[PDB]
């Protein structure tokens, strides 16, 4: 207890300010994309609870920014070229078709990694029958979600895997993947 | 030329004695300079004024709109609150208004880091902070002193006493306890009690006062020993005799008597006086209050006696600690006076438990906790020297350089 | 009542004859009265 | 309502936290110079929550844990996983600066040339001292120490891809050509895991911000500040 | 429009950058001194001397130690088109009347 | 030495700025306000 | 005190046999260590320039001398010249090492602190040591002296329980670690074993051992042993060759560490000396004069090495300066003649640390030699199997 | 208290501009 | 002496206006000098220029 | 001169009192509540 006044049972681990805002209202935490303007769930709420949809465009677009999106270094001012190029000097025609056209490849994306995801739970239920080695034929919905969500870094699932062979426990799960903050050098990027 | 195992350890406790009296004479060096000033810190601090408060808010708000913001020293701030919101008080004598606003004062301005007020499942549960006769089992919660009349001669109940306690734990000391009693014949009592913690090697200390029709008819003062010997350490009674020099002159001193419970406790130097005048009782009041506020600030350096695994001297001088104090504990409530006293008018069956839990219990296992809030005295320091934010440098730069320009 | 009384004397206050033109507490008295109410 | 009082609970315990951070600075730069009042503990600049803050918390936390009881390792697999208190990507720096230095020496020894020990040994020397940096990553010589680690990877990356190495010239012109060969690689992957990992640290050091970014600040004495700066103290400022 | 609402209040410090400071403020007048310099034979009242007066009127204020525009006219002017020949000068002129030749 | 940091609760100056002019805003002037103030008074 | 109280003259039949000059007499518990600092004159604490300087500048014109007659002759030279020549630059090295430690505790020249730690850290670097983890595993010595598991920045000896503990857990005397361990504490490599040492330094190159308010110290300690092997062993390599360097920088290198590793050992290993762990009867002036010895060196190697080998004299007196360190000793056996422990150069010294005294038993309380005690405890591990045949 | 930055040499005129094209 | 303290940053403002800026006063353009009538409001203008 | 007993006594203090210091912290613990 190296606190000398107050020590909790729980330490203190120091909170610092964000870095990067936050995923919109509207976005699903996978690939695919979002109804492109108005979210499904709008529509089981009451009129006057959805201000929360205007409310988060303000905030994410002029309110709430977090100070680490507005450091000005060498790296941001030529990204300002790129993104003043596709936003001045192009025409809204070809940004729109360009548009449809990613939108259509991010929905094949999304696809392929759905069946991804479900070869790799029955993957893992088969492995695991190998590891306890008895009865257990089982996977757990949690890992098949938080795989479909990107929740895991590469080495929880490699331990993941480890573990279900050697000793079964489908119901042992690694703790989560902590967000990435925005990377930060100098006045460089 | 060579030496021998026998005189190293000679060298030992030379050194260790000379250590021992070095600290001792420390302890007293502050006292002795100026004796005078351990009554008369109030009359002082009541000389030098009003301070003016100088934080920025206390500047900005001068400024702004007239106001100014005064403070006072401690002293004066505890004798303006006085017998503040005792609920006995306005029948209480003013000698013992004095001395119990004067106690009371002294260990809120000197302990303020530490003390807290004693767990209050101990004693402030039971109802024991107000007591009274008529209502034994407080069924008018607790406001008796106000709904029930005075019994009158002869009816069931004269004569009727009530009490009224304070307990209070600190750092170095596990039970400081202050308590009142009235009686309706005219008797009047104060109790004060002060007792280290069982890891500190300091006397106890206790004063009590009883008086009879406004007549001081009892006082007694003892810095009171814990060892098995019954001689304190240097500097305890360095100071008593210094402090008898200092206001007990021109006084009989045939009259500090030895009762008969007495000598059992009491340090060779402690005090009991009849007093016959105003003078007796003046001079006594002041030296009871210098005596306890050199006690107090004496604690206020004190280092904990540690028994390191290995060393048995310490383990002995902890057993002795606790012998001298339960020594006094059991040796207090044979005082029967006020026992019968309280006795006679609330029985026994309560009496023995009001007493062994509160009055002198001794329990080596349990000494309370306490709350250490010494880092208040870092934000109120950071009032009168704050730092402004980097921004207002530039700007004090371009006002000095501005002003400078004549 | 008593204590915290001490400690808000010995802080500063402003005397009535000194206001010539208490709705909020700062932050020192704030430190003050949490821990006045932890202690006692 | 319910709503309003967590945004002044959120903004009231954030104020005071800012509060004691800046106490602990301006008191540590008080008691390196002198002047403290002697009853100042220097072991007080430890506590990093805050006192008030802290019993806060710990009121809340005692009050829901009572009121809700109205290689390999089986025991736990991922004991990786677990905050130790250093930097992810720790023994990772330590081993690439000891597979540095051995290269070094084994290939300088073993050819002759003086550059491959003298560009190893200073990437290792660097490296080792990065990952001892980086062995606390709550402090700031534990965001400074990924700095340098990243630098000193990403400035490897770049001598090979765009120079090459002196001992691996050939007499054609074609084939002694610098290409991307396995150090580089590794390093580019150690460039990488850092910036995935934490590299947020120390995020106030930036170029000064321009007239450009106080056109519309709420505060005059600031814009006047950085025009005065930029070169603009003239300008009539009609805002 | 959204996306550009959301683009402009994080790049205030780069549009500024580019739009005001860019060329009228870093190109120019590098390339206004280099391109001076490289015309203009190598005498003093040519590459030093009218530079300053010109750069003066032009700017509205006298380039002193503190300022690029007196370093970048030292540096190619004054050492690239002087001093290679008032070194030979003063090697051979002011040199011989102290000690060393 | 030299410390650029604020040890001064904002709560404070809100108070301050409720009080006398409900009964000019929180920004960098009322902070360099009031170190003039204290440091022409503490001389 | 393991052979107190007895006639003198088994003690000494016991010096002579042992090639100790003496043995120290009875010393009682209760006391302090700081104690017979009270002794010492008020000028043996005096500070001169002109020692100073010659203990700092005499070592370094050895090491100079030492290469200008290497460089004079390469590498065209043979190999017991080049033995010269490195022994002579270790011991130069030696002497300025000592110098370092004494500026690391402060002791050197207390007039200038910050000059003094910057020579301290220059000094120190070549060897490739920090000077504050230096500070903290000899203060952390001081406070342990001869304690039984507390004292590992010293010579903890082995005991024999824990070996007979290793002995099972390996499974027999056929792993690793106990062949590890009988190579390295039998042949005279152990008098080198100060370079495992070296290696326990950097403790694991991990703030995590240190206190907060101390980090950007103690990075900066680990930072000039570092950038040296960063920045001058590359460059001697590269204008030197392969050989090149095992003879300018490596032979020196082992030559300082056998110095400072027979020292430490000779200083505090013996087997009148026990090995207690506290509370089982430890005592801080006791473990200290009484566990203890002082060698004699040749009045060059002391003007050399700058009193090296007087140990106590600066264990009894912190705060004594490096020129002052033998007239101390001339007071303290005028008073504390019997008690002290005294010895000299001898290689039957040191080849009784390799081969008689190798591993240390508690029960006796003394040395004893390695294979009697592996054969026994083999024969204890006969024992407790006929214990377990049934 | 300002930074080492050039000034803007066209607030005046224009006749620097002729320098470009020629040096070309 | 309250207009005396309230144009003492119209008199500085007309010595040093990058001091006035560093007060929050982005600038001073027209002031109004109210009073009870009869008060020759011309006297002031005087001194202060 | 003065300069050298001083560091002797201070390092002589420090040694002295490390092993009390040991032990009143192993009570500084218990009692704060
Ligand atoms: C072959 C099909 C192209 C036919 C055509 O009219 O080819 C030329 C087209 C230009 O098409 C113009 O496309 C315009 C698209 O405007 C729309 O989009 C515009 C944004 O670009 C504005 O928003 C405008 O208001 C909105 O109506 C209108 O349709 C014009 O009538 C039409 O001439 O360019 C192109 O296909 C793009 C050329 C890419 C060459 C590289
Ligand atoms: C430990 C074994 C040494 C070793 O392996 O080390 C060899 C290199 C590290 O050596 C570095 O080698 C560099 C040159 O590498 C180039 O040259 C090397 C041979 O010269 C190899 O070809 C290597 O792939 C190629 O990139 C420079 O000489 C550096 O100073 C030296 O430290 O590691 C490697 O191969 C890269 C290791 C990849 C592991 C992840
Ligand atoms: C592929 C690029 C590798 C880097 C991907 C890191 C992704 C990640 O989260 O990893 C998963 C974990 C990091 O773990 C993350 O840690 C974070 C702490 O800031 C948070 O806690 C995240 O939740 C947790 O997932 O990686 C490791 O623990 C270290 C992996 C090392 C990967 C680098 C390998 C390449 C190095 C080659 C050098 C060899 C030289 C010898
Ligand atoms: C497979 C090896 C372990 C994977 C690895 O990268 O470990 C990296 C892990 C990650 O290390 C831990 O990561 C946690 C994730 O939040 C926390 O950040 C901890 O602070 C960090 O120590 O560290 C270890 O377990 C060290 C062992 C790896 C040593 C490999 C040497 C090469
Ligand atoms: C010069 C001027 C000197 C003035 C200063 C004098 C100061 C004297 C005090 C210095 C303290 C040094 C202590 C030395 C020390 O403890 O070492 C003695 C220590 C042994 O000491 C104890 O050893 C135990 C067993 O390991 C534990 O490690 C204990 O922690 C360790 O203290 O040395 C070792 O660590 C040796 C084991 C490592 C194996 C040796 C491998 C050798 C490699 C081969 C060598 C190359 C070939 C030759
Ligand atoms: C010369 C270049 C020298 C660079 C040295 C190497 C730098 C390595 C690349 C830096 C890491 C990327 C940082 C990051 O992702 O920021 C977020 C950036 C936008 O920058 C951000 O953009 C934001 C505005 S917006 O996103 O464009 O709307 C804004 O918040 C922010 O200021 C700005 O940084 O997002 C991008 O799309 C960057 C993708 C391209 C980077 C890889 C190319 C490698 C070069
Ligand atoms: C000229 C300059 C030259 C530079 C010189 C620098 C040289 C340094 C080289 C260091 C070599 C780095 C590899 C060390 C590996 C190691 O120590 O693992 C330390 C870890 C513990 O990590 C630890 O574990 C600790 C928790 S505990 O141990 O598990 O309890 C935790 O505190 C800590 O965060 C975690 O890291 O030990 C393990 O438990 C073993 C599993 C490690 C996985 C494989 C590694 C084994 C080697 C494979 C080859
Ligand atoms: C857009 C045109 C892009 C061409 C890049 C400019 C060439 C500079 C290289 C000169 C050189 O090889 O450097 C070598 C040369 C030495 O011979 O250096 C010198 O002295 C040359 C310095 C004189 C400065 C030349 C001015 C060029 C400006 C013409 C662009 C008009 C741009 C406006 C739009
Ligand atoms: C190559 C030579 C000529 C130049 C100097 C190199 C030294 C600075 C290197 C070589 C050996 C290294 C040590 C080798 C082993 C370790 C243990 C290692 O830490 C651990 O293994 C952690 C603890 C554990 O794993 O149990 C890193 C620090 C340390 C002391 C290293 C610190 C840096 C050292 C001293
Ligand atoms: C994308 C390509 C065209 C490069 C763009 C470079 C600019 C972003 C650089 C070039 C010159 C730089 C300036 C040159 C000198 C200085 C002084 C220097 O002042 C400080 O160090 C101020 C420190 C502080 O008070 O925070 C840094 C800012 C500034 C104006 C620099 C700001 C950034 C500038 C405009």
């Amino acid at each position: 207890t190296s606190a000398p006044f107050i020590s909790p049972m729980t330490p203190y681990v120091p909170e610092e300010e964000p870095t990067r805002t936050p995923p919109s209202i509207k976005d699903t935490g996978t690939l695919r994309p979002a109804s492109e303007w108005y979210p499904q769930w709008m529509q089981y709420r009451r009129r006057e609870d959805n201000y929360v949809f205007w409310q988060d465009k303000f905030m994410r677009c002029s309110t709430d920014i977090p100070w680490a999106e507005k450091r000005w270094t060498l790296f941001s001012t030529v990204w300002y070229l790129v993104q003043q190029l596709r936003f001045v000097g192009t025409p809204p025609a070809l940004r729109y078709v360009a548009f449809l056209g990613w939108r259509a490849l991010m929905f094949q994306v999304y696809a392929a990694h759905k069946a991804l995801v479900l070869w790799q739970c029955k993957l893992d239920a088969g492995l695991a029958r190998i590891g306890s080695g008895g009865a257990t034929a089982t996977f757990s919905k949690t890992m098949a979600l938080r795989r479909l969500h990107w929740r895991n870094s590469p080495l929880a699932e490699a331990l993941y895997a480890l573990n279900l062979y050697k000793t079964g426990r489908v119901h042992l799960l690694p703790p989560v993947a902590k967000p990435i903050p925005r990377p930060t050098f100098f006045w460089l990027f | 030329s060579p030496l021998s195992p026998e005189d190293i350890m000679r060298l030992v406790q030379q050194h260790e004695d000379v250590a021992a009296a070095a600290e001792s004479e420390q302890l007293v060096a502050q006292f002795r300079d100026d004796p005078q000033g351990l009554y008369e810190y109030v009359n002082r601090a009541y000389a030098e004024g009003p301070r003016r408060v100088t934080t920025p808010i206390s500047l900005l708000q001068e400024e702004i709109t007239g106001a100014v913001t005064e403070s006072y020293p401690a002293a004066v701030a505890n004798d303006i609150i006085g017998m503040g919101s005792w609920r006995l008080k306005d029948d209480v004598d003013p000698v013992i208004e004095f001395l119990v606003a004067r106690l009371e004062g002294c260990w809120r301005e000197i302990l303020d880091t530490d003390l807290c007020l004693y767990p209050r499942e101990k004693w402030k549960e039971q109802g024991w902070d107000l007591v009274d006769s008529m209502d034994p089992h407080q069924e008018l919660e607790g406001f008796s002193y106000a709904d029930i009349p005075d019994p009158a001669k002869g009816e069931a109940g004269y004569p009727r006493l009530q009490l009224e306690n304070r307990v209070y734990c600190s750092k170095v000391f596990r039970k400081l306890h202050v308590e009142v009693g009235l009686r309706q014949d005219g008797l009047q009592v104060l109790h004060v009690v002060v007792y280290p913690r069982y890891s500190y090697d300091m006397p106890i200390f206790g004063m009590d006062i009883v008086m009879v029709d406004g007549r001081v008819t009892l006082a007694v003062v003892d810095c009171c020993p814990v060892r098995a010997d019954l001689k304190l350490q240097p500097h305890y009674m360095e100071t008593m005799a210094l402090l008898q020099r200092t206001f007990l002159e021109g006084t009989d001193p045939a009259l500090r008597r030895i009762p008969e419970w007495g000598s059992k406790i009491f340090s060779p130097l402690a005090l009991c006086i009849t007093p016959s005048g105003p003078e007796e009782l003046a001079a006594f009041a002041k030296y009871a209050v210098a005596l306890h506020r050199a006690y107090l600030t004496m604690s206020l350096n004190a280092v904990p006696v540690v028994a390191g695994p290995g060393d048995r001297r310490e383990a002995a001088r902890l057993q002795e600690i606790q012998d001298g104090q339960k020594r006094f504990c059991d040796n207090q409530l044979v005082n029967k006076k006020t026992r019968r006293v309280l006795e006679v008018a609330m029985g026994v069956e309560w009496t023995e438990a009001y007493m062994s839990q509160l009055m002198f219990d001794f329990d080596p296992k349990y000494e309370p906790p306490y709350f250490d809030a010494s880092f208040e005295k870092l934000y109120t320091y950071f009032d009168e020297n704050p730092s402004f934010g980097e921004m207002a440098d530039e700007a004090m730069e371009l006002e000095r350089g501005a002003e400078a320009e004549r | 009542l008593d204590f915290v009384t001490n400690k808000f004397i010995t802080l500063g206050y402003i005397a009535p004859e000194n206001a010539n033109l208490q709705s909020e507490l700062l932050s020192t008295k704030e430190i003050i009265l949490t821990n006045s109410f932890k202690r006692f | 309502g319910d709503r309003m009082s967590r945004r002044l609970e959120d903004i009231n315990k954030a104020e005071r936290q800012r509060v004691w951070d800046a106490m602990r600075v301006a008191a540590a730069h008080r008691y390196a110079s002198g002047q403290m009042p002697a009853w100042f503990d220097p072991e007080w600049l430890q506590q990093e929550e805050a006192p008030l803050n802290a019993m806060d918390r710990m009121r809340g936390e005692q009050r829901r844990i009572e009121e809700q009881q109205q290689w390999w390792r089986e025991d736990d697999p991922y004991w990786p996983l677990r905050d130790w208190g250093d930097h992810p990507m720790r023994w990772w720096t330590l081993a690439f600066a000891a597979i540095m230095a051995a290269g070094g020496l084994a290939t300088s020894v073993a050819t002759g040339y003086v550059e491959p020990v003298q560009a190893g040994l200073g990437a290792g020397a660097l490296l080792a001292l990065a990952g001892a940096a980086m062995s606390d990553a709550r402090c700031v010589p534990g965001a400074l120490g990924v700095k340098l680690a990243w630098a000193v990877c990403a400035l490897i990356v770049l001598k090979e891809v765009s120079v090459g190495w002196q001992h691996k010239r050939k007499r054609r012109l074609a084939a002694s050509a610098p290409r991307l060969e396995l150090t580089g690689l590794a390093a580019a992957a150690l460039c990488a895991g850092y910036m995935l990992t934490d590299m947020s640290g120390m995020g106030e050091v930036a170029l000064p911000p321009n007239p450009g970014a106080v056109f519309k600040s709420p505060d005059v004495a600031y814009r006047a500040s950085v025009w005065q700066k930029w070169g603009y103290g003239q300008v009539q400022m009609r805002v | 429009g959204e996306r550009i609402w959301a683009w402009r209040n994080r790049s205030e410090n780069e549009r500024w950058f580019w739009e005001v400071f860019a060329w009228d403020r870093l190109i120019f007048p590098i390339l206004v001194i280099v391109a001076w310099e490289y015309l203009v034979p190598n005498h003093l009242v040519w590459a030093v001397l009218a530079p300053l007066a010109l750069l003066t009127w032009m700017s509205g204020r006298l380039p002193t130690p503190a300022t690029p525009e007196f370093w970048m006219l030292a540096y190619f002017g004054f050492y690239r088109k002087v001093w290679p020949d008032a070194a030979a000068w003063l090697q051979g002129y002011v040199v011989p009347l102290m000690g060393f030749a | 030495k030299r410390e650029g940091v604020l040890t001064m609760n904002l709560k404070d100056y809100n108070i301050l700025l409720n009080q006398v002019y409900f009964a000019k805003s929180l920004n960098f002037a009322l902070i360099s306000h009031s170190k003039k103030l204290k440091e022409l008074n503490v001389s | 005190t393991s052979l107190d109280g007895l006639p003198e003259t088994q003690k000494y039949v016991y010096a002579d046999e042992w090639g100790f000059s003496r043995v120290g007499a009875d010393f009682p518990p209760g006391s302090h260590p700081s104690l017979f600092s009270q002794l010492l004159p008020q000028a043996l604490f005096a500070f001169d320039a002109r020692a100073a300087v010659a203990a700092v500048a005499v070592p370094l014109a050895a090491m100079a001398a030492g290469y200008g007659w290497l460089w004079y002759m390469h590498s065209i030279a043979p190999v017991w010249q080049q033995a010269l020549c490195a022994a002579l630059i270790g011991t130069g090295y030696a002497g300025l090492f000592k110098v370092a430690h004494e500026c690391a505790m402060m002791r050197f020249i207390p007039q200038m602190p910050g000059l003094q730690a910057a020579l301290g850290t220059l000094l120190m670097a070549p060897a490739l040591y920090s000077l504050p983890s230096w500070r903290l595993h000899h203060l952390h010595h001081l406070l342990h002296t001869n304690m039984l598991w507390q004292d590992v920045w010293g010579w903890h000896p082995l005991t024999k329980v824990e070996l007979a503990d290793e002995m099972v857990r390996s499974g027999g005397s056929g792993g690793a670690a106990m062949a590890a361990a009988r190579l390295v504490l039998t042949t005279p490599i152990k008098l080198f074993a100060s370079v495992g040492h070296w290696l326990r330094s950097w403790d694991g190159l991990d703030l995590r051992h240190f206190h907060p308010a101390s980090y950007v110290e103690v990075l900066s300690g680990w930072a000039a042993p570092l950038a040296f092997a960063g920045l001058v062993l590359p460059a001697v390599v590269s204008a030197g060759g392969l050989s090149g360097f095992v003879s300018c920088y490596l032979a020196p290198w082992l030559v300082f560490h056998f110095w400072l590793s027979v020292l430490s050992l000779t200083a505090h290993t013996a087997p009148h000396i026990p090995w207690r762990a506290e509370g089982d009867g430890w005592d801080a002036g006791r473990a200290a004069v009484a566990g203890t010895v002082t060698l004699r060196l040749p009045r060059p190697l002391e003007v050399l090495l700058n009193n090296a080998n007087y140990m106590l004299p600066q264990a009894v007196a912190p705060g004594l300066p490096m020129w002052s360190a033998p007239a101390a000793y001339a007071v303290l056996a005028a008073r504390l003649g019997p008690y002290l422990t005294e010895a000299s150069m001898s290689l039957k010294l040191l080849t009784n640390h390799v081969t008689r005294w190798q591993i240390y038993d508690e029960e006796a309380h003394t040395y004893r030699p390695m294979e009697e005690v592996v054969d026994e405890i083999e024969a204890d591990l006969q024992q407790l199997a006929a214990a377990a045949q049934q | 208290s300002l930074y080492f930055v050039f000034t803007q040499l066209n607030q005046k005129t224009f006749l620097s501009y002729w320098l470009l094209p020629v040096a070309g | 002496d309250e207009v005396k303290k309230e144009i003492n940053e119209i008199i500085e403002y007309l010595r040093n206006p990058a001091l006035l800026r560093s007060r929050g006063v982005a600038r001073i353009g027209g002031v109004l000098l109210a009073g009870a009538p009869g008060t020759g409001k011309t006297l002031l203008a005087k001194a202060i220029a | 001169t003065l300069q050298n007993e001083r560091i002797n006594k201070q390092l002589n203090a420090f040694l002295k009192t490390y092993k009390f210091e040991k032990l009143i912290t192993n009570y500084k613990k218990m009692q704060s509540f």
